[PDB]
């Protein structure tokens, strides 16, 4: 079976787009 | 002549598309203990590393020392920097030439503009991190 | 020159951290790697080539959050030793942290500091960032406190300290936790501002309007404080206010440091359409009780000083007549030998909302930090919570065990039984 | 890089920007390899949308509204639960006033070509038909997986069937709608919706 | 880092562990030939809680097998997952230590206590610096209770600040296996109490009534059992081995669990336990995984919680949940449930977020706390031991053995003064 | 039954052809 | 170049020597009908050390093979790597000394050696420039000790500067065959100690704990023992045939490790040493090795070194590996076990690293020691000598060739002093 989970950090502090 | 990946079909990557970027061959083969663990520290790394700059920095060749088609193909399947074609010999002319034996493997050879060496890493026991970008520049 | 240094310790310490280190990223557009594509120079380093290292250290023995700090995708924005981390957590005890497996990275935390430090000369002040319910945020970011109030004794320190709830505790020691922090760090930080997870939960279910929140919703949302707190020292505005007024302005008497914080609009992009958000209510906003950030009634209390940083497209023509409305109103009642206790500040820089978020793009908006008479029931239940815990004398032996002798535990209740009384002694 | 880099149209979009920046480059100083703001796609190509009445539309036609993926299947329980509220939504929120604020592009994940019609024929909004691989390349570069069928370069399924999804200009993902997710906000999160802000451009 | 180094004794405690390294090692995804799989880097940046790297790329557990009668390693030899361990690590016996306490633990006991002193003192001094240790075994039997139990001894003499704990199962209430048990239990449990930290009860007969109930299972044999109870040893030591939004650790555990000294029983408890058939029906939900938390016939132990009340419980949660819904459900479940807990204590409850769940399942919860409900094995042990000594049986076997009358009556001064202290704090 | 021979000296294998500077 | 001469005799050393032409056989990859197979340079180039060039490619070993019976000599040229010697330097005896040392050393050898000595000059004045010569034999036997010891003292005698290094057998510690062993280990160590540069110590007693405890084989050959003695008979002499990086010789030891000129019996050990089903599992590490090389279990000397002191020891490491656990962990057994090292000759080790390590494993270690533990061999050949030679048992063999009662004398004289010139330093 396979694993599919992740931890908050990871999952939610993604490299967002910078503001104009 | 060698590879970077598409889902649906192959598409074979720039000769101009290593410009400005570190380029470190990865040896691997499917089904060898430490390379199973070796694979996603350095996709980790390949995401965090490359993917803040606007310009991508580095780059990792994949080249595999599998006894099968279908299993360096479902490595590849896992594999999301670039690699080689199993049938093309450049493979094996890489493999003599960088003193590879077939458990040496799995290691890392950052190269230059040249393609000689210019550093070698292996892991047999936080040496991913030994490699700098900005090492190996290009022109 | 004049600048700020910001420690993070513990894993709450270091969360807050990890979403303050989000905004900040934001608001002055810095590329992740850590190069932009000298308002930064307030809070960051210049590594050569455009390369911008922060000043901010993180300081854990529990490996597991600054590890996955290693790991995340911050990674070449710190410079790769300020995340100094130790090989066991100190497990929710003020005596491990303080005393046992506090020492052995202390001195390297404060070998950090230092050359940090002496960057420049002129240093503004201190910025902490602690859980005070746990243990290696409680004890050993005490002794961070102490060693650097004997080193760098001219400097104003800063701390934020997310207080334990009444109700909420996802730790029982917290009670024991408490009573042994409040009084090895009253006498020695300078300013220090209350944060309540219940009260921003509150907050949450009733102005952004969602039920089921998470750490991450609370840590980014206490880091729009942060940042419109220290917004005059990064931006230029129409009226400024630094940090190293605290003391001046904010400070009666000498102890009485603690000070509650609000903020105002919280609203969603569900009602920013159905509101607008002018000056008058935005200060009638952030006053409401149930809008602080500490579960504290007010209306059993009197305030006595009040800092106000409005930012954004604020005029000040209708700060001052904003300001007469609350005065005249009479639920809010100052006090007595205190006539004036409002200080404004304005700052031309919209708030910034972060992407992905659950904020709304506000126009202009209010941080609030204010001194209340109203702190005696912050400090009574969790009096009330220790002396009957110690009644007949729970938990003692880990705390005897490790180094705390007994008589800490007399002496700082009846450090507490100060505090309180002096709160009693000023409101009369 | 936006969602996701382990997604075939940001790779392909690249390739195709790439291969325009380097043939720019030999017909003419340029940037390699060029900034993220510098990569430019028509993302729907041109026989892709379709209404009710079953009439192709291009791309163009999504400008000044707020669009959304709708990730659904025909057998989910929780599919079923969630399109009337949708419907009722949709009615509401786009029949107030004088524009056409919000749009819906749906994507199916069902079992067949009948399964796919006859869900399709509930709904008010755009599709995109299945048999279009552009169906597959979008639920992949959104991650959006059913079961763990399809392997994954590490990226962690953020959500699954149903799914609602807010988009922007240059194929960047503004918000999931928590329906089934880590708020998990059923039938009410619809209305989380930014519209003033999401505008396709 | 921080490695946990196992101890795997007893005829119970061997299947029990059997099953243990079975159930971790494929929800860290290493095959039973070593080797990795999965492509995870949360499943493998902290591995070595439990393995060791071993020059070839593949893994070996850090766990001790120790038995005195060979019969049972060449089992765990010959299960699944059972060329895992290193066959270095493998002290048999050939003796058999007869279900007699008194010769597991000197008799042909001392013997073996050489050798797997050594064994485990080279896995703990090659490492970093080590944590914790954890042991399987059974105060019912002989060889579990002797052998093992001294291994306890003269551990902590060795390492005396380092935490270490204890998951055994008890003498049934309704039938006993092994007919000395009142004499095992009662001298085992005056070497718990002094030189044992945390001892989580397992209890056979209730786990057959979680098979009874909440499963609806119809014919369990002893690999479901097992299974289950390794559900809640990964439990406990979940929160070391990943990350999360609120992170624990097996001593910070220990720190607000353990009031006083003495009383350190735990009973222990997993949700969810659904049937097959009502799996479809059901919403697994944080308010809804907390009912089950307080479910009498719930938990893993055989007491009836509702006796008494609780001193201290801790809940180890695992998934991707709200922090809001937890820390609001154990407000929920303290103040309606204001009779079942203690009053000298505020908010009791204590709880941790993991952001892993188990495989198979998308939520998880696992129950440690402390009751004083606990003292009905205490008490029903007691007067089993009280009964037999009285007329003076069996004893000769252990007269016979080196242990005379002395110890004995201290042995019941110890327990029946622990069944003192819990109706001291009620 | 033979083994091939799979290692070097230090020399032979860090001191090799090296990248020339620009 | 340099070329080391190695010299046999008796059964015990030709069975010996047979595996030094395997295990030198294939870690050159010379194949034994001659040529050469493995294709790389390393090993061709440092080959003249051992081999000779016969202008058809194939490599004839400088091995020169003497005994006085020829059925030994049978079992050479018979087996494997059994074509490769020159018949030439086949030098046989037809009546076999039957283990008297007098007829091995004055009445059958006399006859022989005049020969045997003919094909020594040959092979070492005919190379450009030699080094030194190597010997293997035993200490109880006849042919072994006897035309052994005869040959170091008339070898000496016309190369003073070079070096000696023989392994000699010793008697059996507890039970031992061929009940003339103290005239047979007496009469030839005291021309040992005086003829003999460099003498290290091989018990059949210490194998067979070796091949027991550690190699864990259920039966053990002679075919496995010279193995094992052979494996390490290679690594004191490998540093002159491979690079490295600290290099070392035979005469590098040789200077360091013998202080005074009488003391010079040395002990040996080899590392790493685990059975068929652990190359497997443990982690082949520096930390690791230098724990199983002071151990007295992985010496093939039957004594027990923590007895005494070592006065100097010496341990040569192969293959590619860091030099900082190469000497910190030097450092740290030095400053650990403090009693079990002299005081006055501070940092007592000497470490030497080369970089090709012998085929099958990655990392490999040869320990050497010169210890005042040896005191229990001469201390249990002198009595056992004493008690045999109070009441004259079998001496009229001994006189019935030419000996006397005086050589008898001096030869406990002799030995007598180096039991307590060993003493004297403890
Ligand atoms: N606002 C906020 N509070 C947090 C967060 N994480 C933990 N806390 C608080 O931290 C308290 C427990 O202390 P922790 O920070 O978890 O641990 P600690 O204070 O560092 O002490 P240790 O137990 O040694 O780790 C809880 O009561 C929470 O209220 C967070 O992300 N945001
Ligand atoms: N839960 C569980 N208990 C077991 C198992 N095997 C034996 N036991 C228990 O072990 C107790 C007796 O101890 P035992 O292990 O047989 O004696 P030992 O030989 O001294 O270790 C009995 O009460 C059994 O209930 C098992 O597989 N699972
Ligand atoms: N290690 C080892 N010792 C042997 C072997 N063969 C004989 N010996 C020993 O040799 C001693 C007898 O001396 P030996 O050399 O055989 O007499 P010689 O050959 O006629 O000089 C006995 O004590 C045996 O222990 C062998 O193959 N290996
Ligand atoms: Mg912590």
């Amino acid at each position: 079976l396979p694993f599919n989970a992740q931890s908050c950090y990871r999952s939610e502090y993604v490299a967002k787009p910078l503001p104009p | 002549v060698v590879k970077r990946t598409q889902q649906g079909n192959y598409v074979p990557v720039r000769p101009d598309h290593f410009a400005g970027v570190s380029v470190a061959l990865f040896f691997a083969k499917a089904g060898h203990s430490k390379c199973a663990q070796i694979v996603p520290v350095v996709r980790q790394f390949y995401k965090t590393t490359n993917f803040s700059g606007e310009k991508a920095v580095i780059e990792i060749i994949y080249v595999s020392l599998d006894k099968d088609e279908q299993d360096f193909e479902r490595v590849r399947a896992l594999m999301p920097w670039c690699s080689v074609e199993y049938k093309s010999c450049l493979r094996k002319k890489l493999i003599e030439r960088y003193r590879v034996p077939n458990t040496a493997i799995p290691l890392l050879i950052v190269i230059g503009p040249n393609g000689e060496e210019a550093g070698r890493m292996n892991f047999q026991q936080f040496v991913l991190q030994r490699w700098d970008y900005r090492f190996n520049k290009w022109p | 020159m004049r600048e700020v240094i910001s420690i993070h310790v513990g894993q709450a310490g270091i969360q807050i951290g990890n979403a303050c280190w989000e905004l900040f990223c934001l608001e002055h557009g810095i590329q992740p790697d850590g190069q932009m594509p000298d308002a930064f120079n307030t809070f960051f380093s210049e590594t050569g080539a455009g390369k911008h290292v922060p000043r901010c250290v993180f300081l854990d023995l529990e490996p597991t959050v600054v590890d996955e700090v290693r790991t995340g995708t911050y990674r070449h924005l710190f410079h790769p030793e300020q995340l100094i981390s130790g090989k066991e957590d100190a497990a929710n005890n003020f005596a491990r942290g303080h005393y046992t497996i506090g020492k052995e990275i202390v001195d390297l935390s404060l070998d950090r500091i230092r050359k940090l430090a002496d960057n420049c000369t002129g240093l503004q002040g201190f910025l902490m960032f602690n859980a005070v319910g746990g243990g290696t945020g409680s004890g050993l970011g005490c002794l961070l406190l102490e060693r650097l109030s004997v080193d760098y004794g001219k400097k104003s320190k800063l701390n934020f300290c997310s207080w334990p709830s009444p109700q909420v505790s996802t730790a029982v020691v917290e009670p024991y936790n408490s009573v042994l922090s409040t009084h090895s760090l009253l006498e020695h930080t300078d300013v220090a501002v209350m944060l309540d997870n219940e009260a921003i939960y509150d907050i949450c279910r009733r102005n952004l309007d969602i039920e089921r929140p998470t750490y991450t919703n609370l840590n980014r949302l206490i880091a729009q404080v942060i940042s419109s707190l220290t917004a005059s020292l990064r931006f230029d505005g129409a009226l400024n206010v630094d940090v190293t007024e605290f003391q001046t302005n904010l400070v009666p008497y000498p102890r009485i440091h603690f000070m509650l914080s609000s903020y105002a609009p919280i609203i969603s992009a569900e009602k920013a359409y159905h509101e607008q958000l002018s000056v008058a209510e935005i200060t009638n906003s952030a006053f409401e009780p149930a809008s602080m950030m500490a579960k504290c009634d007010p209306r059993h209390g009197k305030y006595m000083a009040c800092c106000l940083m409005y930012r954004g497209d604020v005029v000040p023509k209708d700060v001052n007549a904003a300001v007469a409305t609350i005065k005249t109103k009479r639920t809010i009642q100052f006090v007595d030998w205190c006539p004036t206790g409002f200080k404004c500040g304005i700052n031309y820089q919209p708030p910034t909302v972060v992407p992905g978020g659950d904020l709304a793009k506000v126009m202009r908006a209010v941080c609030m930090i204010s001194n209340s008479t109203a702190i005696a029931e912050v400090f009574s239940r969790m009096d009330h919570k220790f002396d009957l815990m110690y009644a007949k004398r729970a938990f003692v032996h880990w705390y005897v065990g490790e180094g705390m002798e007994e008589g800490e535990f007399s002496e700082a209740r009846e450090d507490l039984a100060a505090l309180e009384k002096d709160y009693e002694e000023v409101g009369i | 890089s936006q969602p996701v880099f382990a997604s075939p149209l940001n790779v392909e979009k690249r390739r195709l920007n790439e291969e325009r920046a380097l043939m720019q480059a030999q017909k003419a100083n340029i940037q390699l390899p060029p900034n993220y703001g510098d990569m430019d796609l028509i993302l729907f190509p041109e026989g892709s949308l379709k209404n009710s009445n079953n009439t192709v539309i291009p791309q163009s036609h999504l400008k000044g509204k707020s669009v959304a993926l709708y990730f659904a299947d025909g057998a989910d329980p929780k599919c079923a639960s969630l399109l009337p509220f949708l419907l009722n939504y949709y009615r509401t929120m786009n029949e107030g006033g004088a524009n056409q604020k919000i749009e819906i592009i749906f994507v199916s994940l069902d079992r067949d070509r009948e399964a796919f019609e006859s869900h399709r024929a509930h709904m008010p909004w755009l599709s995109i038909d299945l048999e279009n691989p552009l169906t597959e390349i979008l639920k992949r570069h959104f991650r959006v997986m059913k079961e763990y069928e399809v392997p994954t370069y590490g990226y962690g399924s953020r959500t699954g069937v149903p799914s609602v999804i807010v988009i922007g200009s240059d194929g960047r993902e503004a918000q999931f709608l928590p329906i089934c997710s880590g708020l998990e906000e059923g039938d009410r999160a619809l209305l989380r919706w930014d519209w003033r802000n999401t505008k396709f451009a | 880092m921080r490695e946990i180094v196992h101890v795997q004794g007893g005829q119970c405690g061997n299947q029990i562990g059997a099953k243990f390294w079975e159930v971790i090692s494929d929800e860290h995804g290493i095959d039973p030939t070593g080797t990795y799989c999965g492509d995870s880097d949360l499943q493998l940046e902290r591995i070595n809680v439990f393995y060791n790297e071993a020059t070839g790329g593949r893994f070996v557990p850090r766990a001790i097998l120790m038995d005195l009668e060979p019969g049972t390693m060449d089992s765990v030899r010959a299960g699944p997952f059972g060329q895992l361990f290193r066959p270095d690590n493998f002290v048999f016996g050939q003796t058999g230590a007869g279900n007699n306490w008194a010769k597991g633990h000197y008799t042909e006991g001392a013997e073996l206590i050489d050798s797997v002193l050594d064994v485990v003192r080279k896995e703990a001094e090659g490492c970093d610096c080590l944590q914790g240790f954890q042991i399987t075994h059974s105060l019912g039997g002989g060889t579990g209770s002797g052998m093992g139990t001294l291994l306890i001894s003269k551990v902590r003499e060795e390492y005396p600040d380092r935490i270490m704990e204890t998951f055994s199962v008890f003498p049934s209430p309704k039938v006993s296996d092994t007919v000395v048990e009142p004499y095992n239990a009662t001298l085992s449990v005056h070497q718990l109490v002094e030189n044992a930290d945390e001892v989580q009860v397992i209890d056979n007969e209730a786990l057959y009534d979680i098979c009874f109930r909440t499963l609806k299972l119809t014919t369990p044999t002893y690999g479901d059992l097992n299974h289950l109870v390794s559900a809640a040893m990964s439990g406990v030591t979940c929160c070391l081995r990943f990350p999360g939004q609120l992170n624990s650790d097996l001593r910070k555990l220990a720190v607000n669990l353990i009031p006083f000294p003495r009383l350190h029983f735990f009973l222990i408890g997993f949700a969810p336990l659904t049937s097959r058939g009502s799996q479809q029906y059901r919403a697994l939900s944080v308010p809804e995984l907390t009912q089950q938390m307080f479910d009498a016939k719930n938990m893993m132990c055989a007491s009836d919680p509702r006796h008494g009340r609780y001193l201290t419980a801790s809940a180890m949660f695992r998934g991707r949940m709200s922090t809001k819904e937890v820390d609001e459900q154990m407000l929920n479940v303290q103040n309606k449930n204001s009779s079942y807990f203690v009053e000298w204590i505020p908010n009791n409850m204590k709880s941790s977020v993991c952001d892993i769940p188990p495989k198979g399942l998308k939520m998880s919860v696992t129950f440690v706390g402390n009751s004083t409900a606990i003292q009905e094995m205490f008490k029903r042990v007691s007067d089993q031991f009280t009964a037999m000594f009285r007329r003076k049986a069996f004893l000769h076997w252990y007269t016979g053995e080196g242990m005379d009358e002395m110890e004995f009556t201290e042995a019941e001064s110890n327990m029946n003064d622990l069944v003192s202290e819990y109706q001291q704090y009620q």
